[PDB]
């Protein structure tokens, strides 16, 4: 009956809907152990990421592939077409905007305001940059302005507290440099400091590599190959 | 190829 | 138009992987009592298999980690595995009704040719054996029960309105051989159906279209491959 | 395992 009881039921619940890949169902359990107002293990915050990152990505590849549809329409000149592809795509855009809505109103009400460790608090600003930076992806106007400053923001909060409380080589840290590189990239269109970004991270790691663990030293290695790729590609 | 962002499980 | 327009939705929602949506779209044209395109009658199979699929994956998921439990002893962890395969098996018998209706009430009475028919009968033999994977009982009895005649049905239509080379009798003969194999418990039967529907097309091998003979040979050798699957046991 | 007939 306690709340401690509740939560191990939530986390367990949320491992089943892992395993059955019914992630709206592992949303809703993530989401109610967050509303407790306490700092989530990092078993917790992993199941809650992971959680929102397979709702709103199936949106987001919803959404690529509309548009793609959408400018093959254009160029032909479908109009009929166009009508139903545009209201399909909206709402797409519609499900995306409550979803990052629903994820950046736990992270501001609940998950930041009780972050005690310098790991969970990276872990949710740069959380936050994520979903208005998904916001970003498909705003128009003043709404995209608005999502790109509200991305900035958290990712450069993200980047404050991170630089002074996790190595270089760690996995949160790099991984943080990687979206926000990434975010330099796609949303602000500045191809140069998205890889000056990726650079001095990539760098800032690979001297202290030796320090790494094993666990650690796996996804840090990984996340590293993953700059390195995004690197390459921008460079080309 | 296309850029990439951190991935997830 | 109407259908016109809902065939350009069904083409939208299974490029955007949104097959709920798909179906939506697939079960009104079903509704207008009309013999289907080719076209469409992918689309509408296309559409249930992966909203089913989904579900089987999952409910095969959790019965696994059901067992784990039950050997493990958590009592308290399989009050909650097993609500959620109840839940699960739910969505099953929605989504399985749903299209069965659909057969019954418009598709098999509008359908204007053999291979549609065969099509759509086959359509009810999977659908009814989705029902029996999970069900237990009674209700484990009719699905089975169910599934053999419209198997049947497909399989006596099948024999005098399509070659055995074509894809719509092969892919009829391994669903059936599944069923006899996975429902009935039928080894002997299954290898018998699959070896006979290989052997009707090997011999008329020369009578595959080109187009056909891709389709074609990749079902004819699922059924090879069941058959040492099922020899091997 | 045993399959059927793809999607």
């Amino acid at each position: 009956g306690s709340t401690m009881d509740d939560r191990e039921d939530l986390v367990y619940q949320a491992k089943l809907a892992e395993q059955a890949e019914r992630y709206d169902e592992m949303v809703e359990s993530m989401k109610k152990v967050a509303g407790m107002d306490v700092e989530l293990t990092v078993e917790e915050r992993n199941l809650l990421s992971v959680a929102y990152k397979n709702v709103i990505g199936a949106r987001r590849a919803s959404w690529r592939i509309i548009s793609s549809i959408e400018q093959k329409e254009e160029n032909k000149g479908g109009e009929d077409k166009l009508k139903m592809i545009r209201e399909y795509r909206q709402m797409v855009e519609t499900e995306l905007k409550l979803i990052c809505c629903d994820i950046l109103d736990v992270l501001d009400k609940h998950l930041i305001p009780a972050a005690n460790t310098g790991e969970s608090k990276v872990f949710y600003y740069k959380m936050k940059g994520d979903y208005h930076r998904y916001l970003a992806e498909f705003a128009t106007g003043n709404d995209r302005k608005e999502a790109a400053e509200n991305s900035l923001v958290a990712y450069k909060a993200a980047s404050d507290i991170a630089m002074t409380e996790l190595p270089p080589t760690h996995p949160i840290r790099l991984g943080l440099a990687l979206n926000f590189s990434v975010f330099y990239y796609e949303i602000l269109n500045s191809p140069d400091r998205a890889c000056r970004l990726a650079k001095a991270a990539f760098d800032d790691a690979i001297a202290e590599l030796d320090t790494l663990s094993e666990e650690s030293y796996k996804d840090s290695t990984l996340i590293m190959q993953l700059l390195r790729d995004n690197l390459t590609l921008w460079t080309s | 190829t296309r850029t990439q962002s951190l991935p997830t499980r």
